[PDB]
């Protein structure tokens, strides 16, 4: 029944912000939280993220979380920012300085306990909670160390939950400042042990995306976070609509994640939009399944997939989307592992996203996203040799050793990954 | 996981402590040193004139034991 949302720093706090925007949009809720739509199924599961306040009135059940103030308050001015619960937002001023250690050690643990009280207070009027999805980046401070230390008490208080995250990943090609890797190592390191579910958003392939295909020489965060968003609203469309599915994101995890440390998922989306003409049922499924449509910067014929969810949206026929679920995976069988049977699993929601008449959004189980960890291996290496500016980091506590042990479980799942590769 | 935090943010607490333990002894010593080696310089000076006006007493009464 109930999620619990939760979005942690600047990056989590703006593509946050821009999800409960495009799905209250489609739940008919406006910026005041009153319903003003025209059907029923729009209310019929309303509950799973909204409350139900006073004069029916719906609130997002989200909590709202930064160690300085500036993008909290670019939030409760934003478009939509009125209608979040005014004792939900929880944020410090110190700030912390694009690092992991005192988003997870120093700055970020004088914080935690008051979050965590907010937590408790969603979490003890919910009639059935299912779980828990957390919205951050890894290259910088309060998102990763917090938003991991956050997991890891969540863990211990809830040790039953599901724990689901959308996690933004580092890239040189759209880099605020050269720590990045290290803080996306420390934080890689927490996410094997304690999530059930990440979804991996690289800013290379957002970049690559909005350049060659969409066409904009420069492409700002607002352009990015688009994708993100209608990606993140995709993927929530089966617990959130009356498709037929009796489902809990403990049966999703249960179907999709085979051995518990390789859960890590590739998202795309299609057709991509910044048009008129309609789009056949053939042209959704060849565009998913392209590497140009996946938001993780991996060739996924270097790789096989373990398993794949497909989410079609809109009116159209089921025949032709099995006949063409069907053909893509025949003529392509050689990346998909013969030791998984029916590993491929097809949803149809009746209802379409804004300003389209058809979508599909795609999520991968595939051994190519060893490709993402390499390329932040390497990087973490280049420095970690020379030991440079690792004095930032030993000055607020931390010793090599634990640098040294979070490479090594990285390089552990890069191994893993070739084994069910080569099998 | 959680003692070993706790640990962490000692270790933190203890380095800063020790920084500024250091910089204040060894501020100390410098500035004792200092004043130390100044007032033997200007002793030696006031005794070398005191030296002198010895000697030019000794003159003086030489010139007048002279006569
Ligand atoms: N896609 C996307 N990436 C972002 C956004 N803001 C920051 N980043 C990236 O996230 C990392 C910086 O982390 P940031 O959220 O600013 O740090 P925090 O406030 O301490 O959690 C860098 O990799 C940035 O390129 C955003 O709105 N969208
Ligand atoms: N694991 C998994 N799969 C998903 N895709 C669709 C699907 C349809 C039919 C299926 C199926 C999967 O698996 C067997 O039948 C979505 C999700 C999810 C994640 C995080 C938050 C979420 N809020 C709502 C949903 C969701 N989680
Ligand atoms: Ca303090
Ligand atoms: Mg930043």
């Amino acid at each position: 029944r109930e999620i619990v949302h939760i979005q942690a720093g600047q990056c989590g706090n703006q593509i946050g912000a821009k999800f409960w925007e495009v799905i209250s949009d489609e739940h008919g809720i406006d910026p005041t939280g009153s319903y003003h739509g025209d059907s029923d199924l729009q209310l019929e599961r309303i509950n799973v993220y909204y409350n139900e306040a006073a004069g029916n009135k719906y609130v997002p059940r989200a909590i709202l979380v930064d160690l300085e103030p500036g993008t909290m308050d670019s939030v409760r001015s934003g478009p939509f920012g009125q209608i979040f619960r005014p004792d939900n937002f929880v944020f410090g001023q110190s700030g912390a300085g694009n690092n992991w250690a005192k988003g997870h050690y120093t700055e970020g643990a004088e914080l935690v306990d008051s979050v965590l009280d907010v937590v408790r207070k969603e979490s003890e009027s919910c009639d059935c909670l299912q779980g828990f999805q957390l919205t951050h980046s890894l290259g910088g401070g309060t998102g990763s160390g917090m938003g991991t230390l956050l997991i890891s008490k969540i863990r211990e208080e809830y040790p039953d939950r599901i724990m689901n995250t959308f996690s933004v990943v580092p890239s040189p090609k759209v880099s605020d400042t050269v720590v990045e890797p290290y803080n996306a190592t420390l934080s890689v390191h927490q996410l094997v042990e304690n999530t059930d579910e990440t979804y991996c958003i690289d800013n290379e392939a957002l970049y690559d995306i909005c350049f060659r295909t969409l066409k904009l020489t420069t492409p700002t965060y607002g352009d990015l976070n688009h994708l993100v968003s209608a990606t993140m609203s995709g993927v929530t469309t089966c617990l959130r609509f009356p498709g037929q599915l009796n489902a809990d994101l403990r049966k999703l995890a249960v179907n999709m994640v085979p051995f518990p440390r390789l859960h890590f998922f590739m998202p795309g989306f299609a057709p991509l939009t910044s048009q008129y003409r309609a789009l056949t049922v053939p042209e959704l499924t060849q565009q998913m399944f392209d590497a140009k449509n996946m938001m993780a910067a991996c060739d996924p014929r270097h790789g096989r997939y373990l398993t794949v969810a497909a989410v079609f949206r809109g009116r159209m026929s089921m025949k032709e989307v099995d006949e063409q679920m069907l053909n893509v995976q025949n003529k392509n069988s050689s990346y998909f592992v013969e030791w998984i049977p029916n590993n491929v699993k097809t949803a149809v929601c009746d209802i379409p996203p804004r300003g389209l008449k058809m979508s599909a959004t795609f999520i991968g189980n595939s051994t190519a996203i060893q490709e993402l960890f390499k390329r932040i291996s390497e990087q973490f290496t280049a420095m970690f040799r020379r030991k440079a500016f690792l004095h930032w980091y030993t000055g607020e506590g931390m010793d090599e050793m634990e640098f040294t042990e979070a490479e090594s479980n990285m390089n552990d799942l890069v191994s893993e990954y070739q084994q069910y590769q080569d099998a | 996981k959680r003692e070993h935090e706790r640990e962490v943010i000692q270790k933190a607490i203890e380095e800063n402590n020790n920084f500024i333990k250091m910089a204040k002894e060894k501020l100390a010593q410098k500035m004792e040193s200092n004043k130390e080696n100044r007032e033997a310089h200007l002793a030696a000076m006031l005794e070398r004139l005191q030296e002198k006006d010895k000697h030019a007493e000794e003159v003086r009464k030489n010139k007048e034991l002279k006569e």
